[PDB]
């Protein structure tokens, strides 16, 4: 969202945090910024 | 002249003030779109002065 | 010059001047 | 509902809740396996960088510097600056590096 992702390995960076979890198909375009749904307000959000 | 060096560090609706950090961090299509908003800012501040 | 020009030249108090450096010039 | 229901029962109900995980299921009903990867930059130093090489420091020359992703252009001297342990970069007035 806020880098290219070719430019990527030339970059430093301050904060690099990680979130593994396990979810279902329908709910893959809900993981994005400024979404709602059970899987985004009562358990995962993304900030805009 | 304080006034007008000082107003070159703001955003103007871009993602930093940094001109070389938006051509090192995204694509050109998407590079011009964010270079454009601080171009737009800093003609209208020198006018002004 | 005068004395009187002396207390003018010295009332008038004319890091900041190493901050001209974005495209900025200050001519004689 | 209005009513306490203590105890699982009506009206009441248990907020985890797990799906069905089959291999034949069906499709986009499916598991998915998921990282999200969050990152902070900013123009400052920063503490995790990419794999490059650390050059030679030159001083009292025109060189393009890149110091923890803080990157610029002009000539590096010595300044007799007092920094405390902690401050990494100076800024003077109007906000320059």
């Amino acid at each position: 969202y806020g880098v290219s992702p070719t430019k990527l390995n030339d970059l430093c960076f301050t904060n690099v945090y990680a979130d593994s979890f396990v979810i279902k198909g329908n709910e893959v375009s809900q993981i994005a910024p400024g979404q709602t749904g059970n899987i985004a307000d009562y358990n995962y959000k993304l900030p805009d | 002249l304080n006034t007008l060096v000082k107003q070159l560090s703001s955003k103007f609706g871009a993602i930093s003030s940094v001109l070389n950090d938006i051509l090192s961090r995204l694509d050109p299509p998407e590079a011009e779109v964010q270079i454009d908003r601080l171009i737009t800012g800093r003609l209208q501040s020198l006018q002004t002065y | 010059r005068s004395p009187i020009e002396d207390l003018l030249f010295n009332k008038v108090t004319l890091l900041i001047c190493a901050q001209k450096f974005n495209g900025l010039t200050v001519l004689p | 509902g209005n009513k306490p229901c203590k105890g699982k029962g009506p009206n009441c109900y248990f907020p985890l809740q797990s799906y069905g995980f089959r291999p034949t299921y069906g499709v986009g009903h499916q598991p998915y396996r998921v990282v999200v990867l969050s990152f902070e930059l900013l123009h400052a130093p920063a503490t995790v960088c990419g794999p490059k090489k650390s050059t030679n420091l030159v001083k009292n020359k025109c060189v393009n510097f890149n110091f923890n992703g803080l990157t610029g252009t002009g000539v590096l001297t010595k300044s007799n600056k007092k920094f405390l342990p902690f401050q990494q970069f100076g800024r003077d007035i109007v906000d320059t590096t």
